[PDB]
């Protein structure tokens, strides 16, 4: 009966909500728990996925832990992307449910990248990596791969506890007080203005009905504390603004309503609405930092808002990002300047981080195999430090390999010529990346199949999903050499191994580095060849 | 002009007057007669 409470949404919300806390509660027994953990999920399997949004955010904050609790939400998240997945991946979306707002798409971006690390860093646990077995796998099909976030910049920061540094040690401007002074008194003048638009003029008389401030009298009647402590909100942005090395310039160094409107319409560039966006979420720390040393005398049932500015839902930021660009605007044309990469949307694409990772780990895959050979050749080391990352490796990133390159085939083979997929077509990087990344699984699995022991099987079956994704025409036609001389070094290695096989076969050799080369053969290589040459010809 | 305080909590009534015999057509905006007006030929018909 939820499915249709487009209208209670936001009591739905609160629910989920209770129920997701009760979940997360001392003194309830495993039966108790299980309960509450039952209805949640049932919940939200019938929920739209856009109601879902608030806890999705409350999730991406608790579960990148992975403690205890992290198991079930593991869970619900897994069954919740599987089901909703062309909510957020394709563009049209499910009908009646609609499309994703872009916040959903940055939330599922920072699930995705948090989980990830977190698993990587941990120590393996069987069952959480069976947890996450059904895996980021979800969560990385429903976020399309040319998914672009506004902001791709490192949080560099963290229950949550935001600590600022205090400078107060060091002197303040006094010009910069009275220019905050005179900005005060300008933002008196606008807010009359404000009052002027709702029509309502402040007035003379008293009366709270009418919701007219009484206190409006001439400036010089004020009494002098108000002024100061009506200003230390602003002093102390500022403040915090200066202290966290944002450096103020002067651009050009020294030697009856109002007529301008101060209005949006001037440029910004997409790293200066970055720092307006980090500059407000300062701003916003320190309003939740004195929000917290207030409540903290309760002790207890944090107000769930209270969050990172930018991760809440963009709604919010038009007012502090509006005052940050008048702000800014203003103290550029007087001429104090205030100043704190580059990357372009291929780079921000979700797919293009991932290969990156995928890559590294390819090359960590060398490193430590090459240490491995060698201490098996003397000096051999049984402890084997690495076991945390091979385990990260066979059990993650090869079926989350799989099922992602499986699902989004069609947008790697896609050109603008042709696009087999829906949506989108993957770019010359993302390309070069993922031929960069089969040759570096063929070369790893070369001769190594032993090695890898039970999880060769599904390194062969890697490959060929990956076999199916390249396109080579555009790599080899323009591509690096650098992946273009892999992709030669594979086919000649194969050729190579296929020669030493037929002569052993010839028996020549009197049958070790024969039963190596020919099981690496037979169960590796001729097949992913096969399948290689299939989809050359295909 | 309200581009200050766009919006009016009044309610806003157009009134349409057709003489038949003469073909004119003139309006009110709130009992205050506009500008506007027409002249149509006979034997128009006019829908509201």
């Amino acid at each position: 009966l939820f499915a249709g409470t487009e209208h209670r949404a936001i009591m739905v919300d609160s629910m989920l909500h209770t129920v997701y806390r009760l979940s997360r509660g001392r003194s309830l027994t495993k039966a108790q728990r299980d309960v509450i953990e039952d209805c949640l999920m049932a919940l939200c399997r019938y929920i739209r996925p856009s109601m879902l949004q608030h806890l999705l955010r409350r999730l991406v904050f608790d579960v990148p832990i992975l403690n205890e609790f992290a198991k079930m939400p593991l869970k619900l998240l897994t069954n919740h992307y599987e089901r909703c997945w062309k909510y957020y991946c394709l563009p049209t979306g499910w009908a009646n449910f609609g499309v994703t707002s872009e916040e959903e798409l940055h939330l599922t971006r920072k699930l995705f990248w948090g989980i990830f690390d977190s698993l990587a860093h941990k120590k393996y646990d069987q069952e959480l990596y069976r947890m996450a077995m059904p895996c980021l796998c979800a969560i990385a099909g429903a976020l399309p791969p040319d998914y672009v976030d506004a902001s791709y910049s490192s949080k560099a920061e963290k229950n949550f506890d935001p600590r600022p540094v205090e400078t107060l040690n060091v002197i303040i401007p006094e010009k910069l007080d009275s220019f905050i002074n005179k900005f005060a008194e300008y933002t008196h003048e606008k807010w009359a203005f404000d009052k002027i638009q709702n029509n309502w003029s402040y007035g003379e008389n008293v009366d709270e009905e009418l919701k007219t401030h009484p206190m409006l009298r001439p400036y010089k009647t004020f009494s002098e504390k108000d002024k100061e402590i009506y200003r230390w909100p602003i002093k102390e942005s500022l403040k915090a603004m200066i202290a966290w090395e944002w450096t103020i310039e002067k651009a050009r160094e020294g030697e009856y309503n109002p007529q301008p409107p101060d209005l949006s319409g001037v440029t910004l560039s997409r790293e200066l609405q970055a720092m307006a966006e980090q500059l407000a979420e300062n701003y916003h720390n320190t309003w939740g930092r004195k929000k917290k040393q207030e409540l903290e005398a309760k002790g207890g049932g944090t107000h769930p808002l209270l969050v990172p500015y930018d991760t809440l839902t963009a709604k919010e930021k038009a007012r502090d990002r509006e005052k940050a660009q008048e702000l800014l605007k203003f103290l550029q044309m007087n001429g104090y300047a205030v100043t704190r990469l580059d990357t372009s949307s291929i780079e921000k694409r979700f797919a293009f981080g991932f290969l990156q990772q995928l890559l590294r780990w390819m090359d960590i895959s060398q490193e430590f195999i090459a240490h491995l050979e060698a201490v098996v050749s003397s000096g051999r080391v049984e402890k084997s430090p690495h076991e945390q990352e091979i385990k990260f490796f066979a059990k993650i990133l090869l079926p989350l390999i799989n099922q992602y390159f499986t699902n989004h085939c069609l947008y790697f083979l896609s050109t603008p010529a042709k696009v087999l997929g829906s949506g989108g077509h993957a770019s010359n990087k993302e390309k070069e990346m993922i031929t960069s990344l089969f040759c570096k699984l063929a070369a790893l699995v070369r001769h190594r199949v032993s090695l890898f022991g039970t999880d060769a099987p599904a390194v062969v079956n890697c490959l060929h999903i990956l076999a199916r994704s390249l396109d080579a025409r555009t790599v080899m036609k323009s591509g690096p050499e650098i992946v273009k001389a892999g992709l030669r070094s594979f086919f000649e290695s194969a050729s190579e191994d296929i020669e030493k096989m037929v002569e052993n076969l010839r028996l020549g050799k009197v049958s070790k580095g024969v039963g190596q080369n020919l099981t690496y053969t037979t169960v590796a290589l001729l097949p992913v060849l096969t399948t290689l040459f299939q989809h050359i010809a295909q | 002009p309200g581009q200050q305080g766009r919006i009016s909590h009044t309610d806003l009534v157009i009134g349409c007057l057709v003489d038949l015999a003469t073909g004119l057509m003139t309006f009110t905006a709130n009992g205050k007669e506009s500008n506007t007006f027409f002249q149509v030929e006979p034997n128009t018909k006019l829908f509201p």
